[PDB]
């Protein structure tokens, strides 16, 4: 019941849309699920699939936290960060392929 | 809108504010009325359900002048290419006709198949973010300069000058930004462009859909 803005850049270009992801308020979710949302909007906004992420030079998303820190996560990697993340700690998400 | 000023209230009565339902969340875009029953916007603003607000200045207040209308149909251009953001144009058929008044009325489209000379001054308006840090509740606007095609050909890998316009001097920090998609680029009071895409940073130049390239399709779809 909270909205978290995200942006998507693919091959240097970024739609000028104001886009949000819906999250349950104050819910701990895993980074496997957060990656699922990220991959979902890459597909629905820009038609980017899993094979496209494998062959890109770099593919990452950055979680910006309300406390001013950030976490940079690699979409080409396995090994989920041993952890869960709270929904109401996220300021925004920047996706970069 | 980056580097702009607040619009005079209701000075741009063709402006449309779109609330879009996506599978994973909500989006927000601009658009513009081109006939009492049709709004023109960007195809990447498509969603399953679209509510359209006309007559607004402060979209976070519920002004008496606003008209709220759902889109009955959202017609993406048949060759819209999501990956490259090509043919990024969409028509929304309103579920009812707007009531015309001083605050709500459509904007002129180009005469036939017009190009756009570099150096031309054009205005863009929108409710998008003003920087990486804050947005706006009221309509803003900024005047930009059409660039020679080389400015975007060096920067954007899929820019096509036949169907897109390169807009915005790099030196000035003036541009459309997140939330401004689908808004009009007006040159002498005619809608020649549609806010489409740019750099993630918002630094100009940016790419607009060239409306004149789509005039036959727009006229056919409305008819």
């Amino acid at each position: 019941t909270v909205q978290v803005p995200y942006t998507i850049t693919v091959n240097g270009t970024s739609q000028n849309i104001l886009s949000n992801l819906t999250f349950n308020k104050n819910q701990n979710i895993s980074y496997k699920d957060l990656e699922g949302k990220v991959k979902s909007v890459l597909e629905s906004n820009r038609g980017i699939t899993d094979v496209d992420l494998r062959l890109s030079k770099q593919a990452k998303y950055t979680v910006n936290f309300k406390n001013g820190t950030k976490k940079v996560i690699d979409l080409k990697s396995g090994i989920y960060t041993a952890n869960l993340i709270n929904s109401s700690d996220i300021k925004s998400i920047n996706i970069n392929v | 809108i980056i580097g702009g000023r607040e619009s005079r209230p209701h000075s741009r009565p063709y402006m449309a504010y779109l609330q879009i339902q996506s599978p994973a969340g909500q989006s927000r875009c601009g658009g513009f009325l081109v006939r009492e029953d049709f709004v023109l916007t960007a195809a990447h603003c498509w969603g399953s359900n679209i509510n359209v607000t006309l007559g607004a200045h402060n979209i976070q207040r519920r002004e008496n002048t606003q008209q709220h209308i759902t889109a009955r149909r959202a017609i993406r251009h048949p060759q819209y290419n999501q990956r490259t953001i090509q043919n990024d144009i969409m028509l929304l058929q309103l579920s009812r006709r707007v009531r015309r008044n001083r605050n709500v009325n459509p904007v002129a489209l180009p005469r036939a198949q017009e190009g756009l000379r570099p150096g031309t001054l054009c205005t863009v308006a929108g409710w998008g973010r003003v920087s990486m840090r804050r947005g706006t509740d009221t309509l803003r606007e900024v005047q930009l300069r059409v660039q020679r095609d080389r400015q975007c050909l060096r920067i954007f890998g899929s820019y096509d000058p036949r169907r897109q316009i390169c807009v915005g001097d790099r030196r000035e920090r003036k541009a459309a930004f997140k939330g401004d998609s689908g808004g009009p680029l007006l040159c002498n009071n005619v809608a020649h462009g549609i806010v489409s895409y740019g750099k993630s940073s918002g630094v100009p130049p940016e790419v607009f859909t060239r409306v004149s390239s789509f005039l036959p399709w727009i006229r056919t779809t409305m008819r």
